[PDB]
């Protein structure tokens, strides 16, 4: 596939397999990136790097105020006052040290952790003469309960989103195409691994193709709905087991065309969007998968994964894309759907 | 792989460059050229100006990193001597004076030290990360002139015929890179003794008297290594012989599979090849001594010389052997010896690089100038020759004049001139000799812009004919599609190999002869403007019963269309319709007449080719 | 030294891949000859004519060696040279059939080759074989060192050769000589016979076919003229062709079996009444 290989680039896929949606957005309103974006980062952060901030913001407004506390410590003539031993302390009682026992940045630093974690060990309390230090002390505490409430309110919301693990739902890597009740279907395969079951479950299948118009206009990413082939019309589903969910096609979906020599060129993408609310955890959850032409192994069939166990039924995952290569028409989209004289073109 | 990355820089640097700075390096070497060819004419010298690439750029970057990294040695050493001092001597308290206090302290040094190694290192590499982002450039603009200068000139090829490919061979990879590389590594040969040559200055300056003993080594030390390389090459292109000597045997024995898979030669088939194994290891042997002689020689040299330095050392005589005195000179020989292995190595690669200059200069003196020079009729000339390449004469009575959509055959095979008169009819043969009078219009490449062809030989062109057809077909266009769909998938329904119909040549291994020329009619086929020309390709292409399949193809292809389409072919099992043709014997169109108007003039080759039995083929045999 | 260990740490991880590549195929063997048959004569004799019955029903073989996966009964005439009819839907699993061994195809009791087939010794047991290639190419000497086994043949020069004249024109009254071969071609400077002389290789007396697939009719018709000169000296024969050209004046035919031959019936208009030939007569 050598011209495929030079066209790697050239390539209908809308959404990748994983389910992002592989696009590009551009000459848009880029209004900024305004502050309190920062802030949301700081809630979807990871263990590691909101422990690190967590520690860091701490530790940086221990110091700070810490360095600030020193500064105050020194303009008020205290540790001068400390440092004159013409006695354990001479004269350091009545010059009123801003803030007791305050001897150099390391006791102050020792004073800032004291007095902004709530432990108190008393030995160094503020006095009753300099204004300055019970201003920095005022803000001091209200900067201290915020930090400290903002921090808590990070670790707590990094606990209370733990219910949530990752998304795990499961399809068939190929698709199918065949025969059957006397009809062409399509199918496909959706498997769950949660225990937990998925409440309100629906599933969607779109066919993604570059249309034109008889009036003229021409839609380049068409999308159109086709139907899913319930029993009853309704895209409802339980899921216990895997299963087959196929939405056999008629004549309005645009599934009358095809030709199998055709499938290697052919334009039209299927995409599966389902989507339902988890039942122990509150949150609307959806999963999306790409079938693209490459994937399509027609005319093959799927398998049977069910048996019967001592009282309990077993079921497999490993053969979820093993399929057996039943015999099928031909290409009788069109012909058998249009009946030739025999009405039985297969 | 991201393809990213990649963006537009491309376009502005190497697609922009590579075609423009040569263009001036063109002009300037031309003019030149006029003046004189005993001195002026000559091929590189305009590639420094034309390109104008500032290796000097790089070549300042690369003096003043040298500089810089043979300086830090000594403010390492500066640091170690003031290892021990009091220095309240004096009770200084001068304030540093600029021009002595400060280099003296050792705290200072050492953060001049970081500085200086972090801006040594920066600077180097950038010089010659820039001087890469030109090499590049450079390479590029090598290979677009190859392709100008093979493309537009040396279409045709008389003597070129005997080794073409050896120039695809060399230019293709070996000439190119080999430019790259060497304008990648000149700044070692620009630069290099900048700092060697400081070294032994340096080593003089501050060592003592034994420097020069010290690095007398050395110097004698690279030149093992230059000699070495000889051998050790000789030796593996003798080995490299014998490896080609050794996969040719293994081809031919793999190429026998089915023969000897059980046969009474099955495992005697190997016998001689494990021989040649041995054979060719035991060279493989020689060449290793050499590496591994080379490595010791880099390995052991620089110890083995230091060692004697401080022998020379009891020729100083001094106090002692002071630690500030030879930890320097041993750092200084630690880093001398860096540049020398890229010495040697340049030492190789300019000779490479001439070599290749001088290809590429037989190459583009060679025929490569003057092979080309600079209903819609052209011809009315009478010059002779319809002679191929630059052959001789052969020139009588010349002339020609065809109205298309006439099956005009010159049959003969004896004196045929075949391909040299097919490739000549459109100008394209060095036949246009004398003079050239067309109508005033086309409705000067000799008023046959309008062709289309096909060829003497297996064409078997890029992709293959599944995939050759890309001429704006996405599924069917009209007037070939429909061969396309019938004409096409005709002469072989499907080929062994799988993938049927469908981009069924793009990863086409193999081909017959009479599938080559089925798939050369049907590129001849899915033409636009059809006015076919063709080259007596059916007397070898004779597909006996398909000749008729593939000329009714073609019948609903130019016969049921509005389209002229001519051929000059041998054979008469398709002479119907054949009117006119050509005997010449080493002339030009001199026979040209009605359906039977040649019998009219009852020439005994034409009276026994025109009758009835099997249309005289083989003279009516 | 940095540079220098990331960058050989890289050149040491790409040069162990590049191993690797050829480490998965380092000593495997997948067709194993350990062989216990007990010594036998085997000479170069016709045993009792030729008679070959060794499959009814050839049945599924195993392995994926290209097996056939169908039942085709078997049963050829004793002293037959020519070939008898074996249809394309079963032709290729017949062709390789003729000679080429397998899993679980034709195993069973044969009364053919008067010693064990399947148990001789995988060493030396093949060298008692004959086949021949679809379009017969042999690239290697095979005339310079043609007498690989030690043999002073003595009739390269002119005797033989031009007696099974297919190499007459290249020994006989040619100066290539007893030391020149042809490189990587069996029509490459020897075209007149891309397979040699036979006899000359046994100057054994079985001979096995391949398809008229890039051999001119006229030089195969003379090649058949050599063949019936081998046949002097075979008189039994195994072989596979499904056009006229090569199954035109057949001595002995059978009548097949939906892909394998049925019963022996040597004339072509019985095999025409019945459902013989019927596809063959396709063409005449
Ligand atoms: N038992 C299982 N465990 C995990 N994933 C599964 C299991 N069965 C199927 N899948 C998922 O289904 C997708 C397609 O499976 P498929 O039916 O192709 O079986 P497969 O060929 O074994 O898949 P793969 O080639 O991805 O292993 C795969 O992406 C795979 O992740
Ligand atoms: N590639 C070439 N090399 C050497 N001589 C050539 C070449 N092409 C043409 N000539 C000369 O031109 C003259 C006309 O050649 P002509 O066209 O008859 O060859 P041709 O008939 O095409 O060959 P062929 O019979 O193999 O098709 C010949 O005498 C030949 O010497
Ligand atoms: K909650």
């Amino acid at each position: 596939r050598k011209p495929r290989i030079r066209d790697r680039l050239p390539k209908a896929r809308f959404i990748a397999k994983s389910g992002a949606c592989n696009l590009a957005h551009k000459n848009i309103r880029e209004q900024g990136r305004f502050l309190q974006d920062i802030f949301t980062t700081l809630v979807d952060l990871k263990w590691r790097h909101t422990l690190v901030i967590f520690t860091m913001s701490f530790l940086c407004s221990w110091l700070l105020f810490a360095i600030m506390w020193w500064l105050v410590a020194f303009a008020h003539g205290d540790i001068y006052a400390y440092m004159e031993k013409g006695i354990t302390e001479k004269s350091g009682l009545e010059s009123a040290v801003c803030v007791t026992n305050v001897r150099s940045f390391t006791s102050a630093f020792l004073f800032s952790i004291e007095v902004q974690v709530t432990i108190g060990f008393g030995g160094r309390m503020m006095t009753e003469e300099c204004p300055l230090a019970i201003t920095v002390l005022i803000l001091q505490n209200i900067v201290g309960l915020i930090i400290n409430a903002v921090m808590l309110g990070c670790i707590f919301m990094k606990t209370a989103q733990a219910h949530r693990r990752a998304e795990t739902l499961i399809f068939s890597r190929h698709a199918v195409i065949a025969v059957r009740n006397g009809k062409l279907c399509f199918m496909f395969r959706v498997g769950d691994l949660r225990k937990s079951m998925i409440i309100s479950a629906s599933v969607r299948i779109q066919v993604v193709k570059k249309t034109t118009t008889p009036e003229g206009e021409v839609v380049p990413i068409h999308q159109q709905d086709i139907p899913v082939d319930n029993p009853i019309e309704s895209n409802n589903i339980f899921l216990v087991a895997p299963l087959i969910i196929c939405h056999v096609i008629d004549k309005r979906s645009p599934l009358y065309d095809i030709s199998a020599t055709d499938l290697v060129n052919q334009d039209l993408e299927v995409i599966v969007i389902l989507e339902g609310v988890v039942e122990t955890t509150g949150i609307t959850t959806q999963a999306r998968t790409s079938y693209i032409a490459e994937e399509i192994q027609w005319g093959h069939r799927f398998v049977s994964i069910v048996t019967e166990e001592e009282g309990v039924y077993s079921v497999d995952y490993s053969k979820f894309g093993n399929t057996v290569r039943v015999a099928a028409p031909r290409c009788s989209a069109r012909e058998l759907d249009e009946k030739p004289s025999i009405l039985i073109q297969t | 792989i991201d393809l990213k990355a990649i963006g537009k820089l491309p376009i502005a640097m190497r697609a922009v460059t590579n075609y423009v700075c040569l263009k001036e390096a063109y002009e300037e070497q031309k003019k030149k050229a006029a003046d004189h060819p005993n001195r002026t004419p000559s091929i590189w010298l305009a590639m420094y100006r034309a390109f104008g690439r500032p290796i000097l750029l790089s070549s300042t970057f690369r003096y003043l990193a040298d500089l810089l990294g043979f300086a830090g040695p000594l403010c390492i050493s500066g640091i170690v001597q003031r290892v021990n001092e009091p220095k309240n001597n004096t009770t200084r308290f001068s304030e540093t004076l600029s021009s002595k206090e400060f280099l003296e302290n050792a705290h200072v040094l050492a953060v001049l030290l970081f500085l200086a190694l972090i801006l040594q290192r920066t600077f180097l590499q950038a010089s010659y990360y820039v001087t890469i982002e030109t090499g590049i450039n450079l390479r590029g603009a090598l290979l677009a002139m190859i392709y100008n200068k093979i493309l537009r000139l040396s279409t045709s090829n008389l003597s070129m015929g005997e080794m073409t490919l050896g120039q695809i061979n060399n230019l293709v990879a070996i000439e190119t890179n080999q430019l790259m590389w060497f304008l990648f590594l000149c700044p070692n040969l620009w630069a290099m003794p900048v700092q060697i040559i400081m070294g032994v200055i340096l080593l003089y300056n501050l060592l003592g008297s034994s420097a020069l003993v010290g690095a007398a080594v050395i110097v004698l030390l690279a030149p093992i290594q230059y000699f070495i390389a000889t051998k050790l090459a000789e030796a593996q292109k003798s080995t490299l012989d014998y490896s080609t000597e050794r996969l040719k045997k293994t081809n031919e024995i793999l190429k026998g599979i089915k023969l000897l898979k059980l046969y009474a030669w099955e495992h005697i088939f190997c016998k001689s090849v494990e021989e040649t194994r041995m054979k060719e290891l035991s060279s493989l042997k020689t060449f290793a001594l050499y590496t591994s002689l080379s490595i010791f020689m880099n390995a052991a040299i620089p110890i083995a010389a230091v060692l004697a330095t401080f022998v020379t050392h009891a020729y100083a005589s001094g106090n002692n052997l002071k630690p500030a005195e030879a930890f320097a000179s041993l750092s200084l020989f630690h880093i001398l010896v860096t540049p020398l292995f890229l010495l040697s190595t340049v030492v190789r690669f300019a000779v490479k690089a001439i070599i290749s200059v001088q290809k590429l200069n037989e190459f583009l003196l060679s025929d490569e100038i003057g092979e080309d020079s600079w209903e819609d009729v052209a011809i009315k000339v009478t010059n002779g020759y319809f002679s191929w390449g630059s052959g001789l004469a052969t020139l009588s009575n010349i002339d020609i004049r065809i109205p298309t959509g006439q099956l005009t055959m010159i049959v003969g095979q004896v004196g045929c001139g075949k391909s040299s008169l097919l490739l000549a009819i459109l100008g394209e043969m060095q036949t246009l000799e004398g003079k050239v009078y067309w109508n005033n219009v086309n409705e000067r490449s000799r008023s046959r812009y309008s062709v289309a062809y096909a060829a003497q030989k297996p064409w078997l062109l890029n992709a293959t004919v599944e995939e050759n057809i890309t001429f704006g077909s996405s599924f069917n266009r009209q007037r070939y599609k429909a061969v396309t769909d019938a004409c096409s998938l005709q002469p072989d329904i499907d080929l062994l190999p799988f993938g049927d119909q469908t981009e069924i040549g793009e990863r086409g291994i193999n081909l017959s002869g009479g599938q080559r020329q089925r798939i050369c009619v049907a590129r001849a086929l899915y033409q636009n403007t059809n006015i076919v020309f063709l080259d007596d390709p059916f007397s070898a292409l004779d597909i006996h019963l398909s000749d008729h399949l593939m000329q009714e193809g073609i019948l609903k292809f130019l016969q049921d269309d509005k389209r002229t389409v001519v051929l000059v072919t041998h054979k008469l099992q398709y002479l119907t319709h054949a009117d006119w043709i050509i005997a010449m014997k080493d002339g030009s169109v001199l026979r040209e007449g009605t359906l039977k108007d040649i019998q009219t003039k009852d020439v005994e080759l034409y009276e026994h080719w025109k009758t009835l039995m099997n249309r005289q083929d083989q003279e009516l045999e | 030294y940095l540079n220098w260990v990331v960058r050989n740490l890289a050149d040491l991880e790409v040069q162990m891949g590049a191993v690797k590549k050829v480490n998965s195929f380092l000593t495997m063997e997948s067709e194993n000859y350990e062989g216990t048959m007990d010594p036998s004569q085997v000479p170069e004799h016709w045993p009792q004519e030729g008679e070959i019955k060794i499959h009814d029903l050839c049945v599924r073989y195993e392995n994926n060696l290209k097996p056939v996966l169908k039942h085709v009964k078997a049963y050829i005439k004793p002293g037959q040279k020519v070939g008898i009819c074996g249809r394309t839907g079963s032709g290729k699993s017949s062709l390789s059939l003729a000679f080429f061994r397998m899993v679980d195809i034709f195993d069973g009791k044969i009364v053919i080759d008067g010693i064990d087939i399947s148990k001789l010794p995988l060493h030396t047991l093949r060298s008692r074989l004959s086949i021949i290639l679809q379009d017969p190419i042999l690239f290697s000497g095979s005339i310079r060192f043609n007498l690989d086994p030690e043999c002073k043949c003595t009739d390269d020069r002119l005797w033989e050769a031009l007696e099974i004249a297919q190499l007459k024109n290249m020994v006989k009254s040619l100066p290539g000589g007893l030391d020149a071969t042809v490189t990587e071609g069996g029509e490459n400077f020897s075209v007149g016979q891309r397979q040699l002389f036979c006899l000359a290789r046994a100057f054994s007396s079985i001979l096995i076919m391949d398809e008229a697939t890039a051999s001119i009719d006229m030089a195969t018709e003379n090649i058949l003229q050599k063949v019936v000169m081998t046949a002097f000296a075979d008189r039994t024969v195994v072989t596979i062709a499904h056009r006229v050209h090569t199954i035109l004046t057949a001595d002995l035919v059978i009548v097949m079996k939906r892909g394998n031959i049925l019963e022996y019936d040597t004339p072509e208009s019985l095999l025409a009444q019945e459902d013989g030939v019927f596809a063959s007569f396709v063409r005449a």
